[PDB]
């Protein structure tokens, strides 16, 4: 996936 | 035919550990449409900020920002199962839009880039040269942040294992496995990428038996 922070 | 339009860096997203993640690659002929799939980082994550990126560094924070932005109402889930489709579109204007889409939720927030942002014709050969320069430190940056990545999710992973296997977990083997994690928790405070595998070795070692359950 990979991911983001808010 | 005599000439193109070419994207002269690549266009991205910070992604989790402060790493550029590319969307568009460089020397890309507009028009031009990629899209790609991200998740939330943590448990009932409400947000993802999107932050727009310029540059063939592979620290975020090496790369020229272009933008960034929320999207919120992200229905509570587990981490890393929400679907965020992001999208870069530059037209044959040389506009950029970045839109990012909830899935589920069936939100999306955009942001438009005029064609004149960013990074002029000298800056980006000083950015290209840089990207060689520092091709090592980068390389390097890149792993550190895969292992830090590794060692989250085996964190995480682990600790909702030891509470689906509850009582199944002998006391001792509770322990071990509970004082690896806090050891490996520190660690991902830190830049040591040893260090971390070493935890992570560590934890292998004792949860041999939280495996087996697991496994049911």
């Amino acid at each position: 996936a990979l991911a983001l922070l808010p | 035919v005599l000439l193109l339009d070419v994207t002269p860096l690549s266009l991205g997203i910070e992604t989790m550990g402060g790493v550029m993640t590319t969307l568009i690659a460089k020397n890309t002929t507009i028009p031009t449409k990629h899209s790609q799939v991200f998740s939330t980082a943590e448990d009932n994550q409400s947000a993802v900020t999107i932050h727009v990126l310029q540059g063939e560094r592979k620290r975020a924070a090496d790369n020229k920002s272009l933008g960034q932005f929320n999207l919120d109402g992200i229905n509570p889930a587990p981490r890393g199962m929400p679907q965020i489709e992001v999208t870069f579109d530059i037209d044959a204007d040389g506009i950029l839009h970045v839109s990012a889409k909830d899935k589920n939720s069936g939100k999306e927030q955009k942001i438009t880039i005029k064609a004149s942002s960013g990074l002029n014709e000298d800056e980006i050969q000083k950015m290209v040269r840089d990207a060689e320069a520092n091709a090592e430190a980068d390389r390097k940056f890149e792993e550190l942040v895969q292992t830090r990545n590794q060692g989250d999710h085996l964190l995480h992973s682990t600790r909702k294992q030891v509470e689906e296997a509850g009582d199944k977990l002998p006391a001792d083997d509770k322990t071990a496995i509970e004082s690896a994690l806090t050891a490996l928790e520190t660690a991902l405070k830190g830049e040591d990428k040893a260090a971390i595998e070493a935890k992570m070795q560590e934890l292998a070692q004792v949860s041999q038996k939280l495996m087996e359950i697991a496994q049911q």
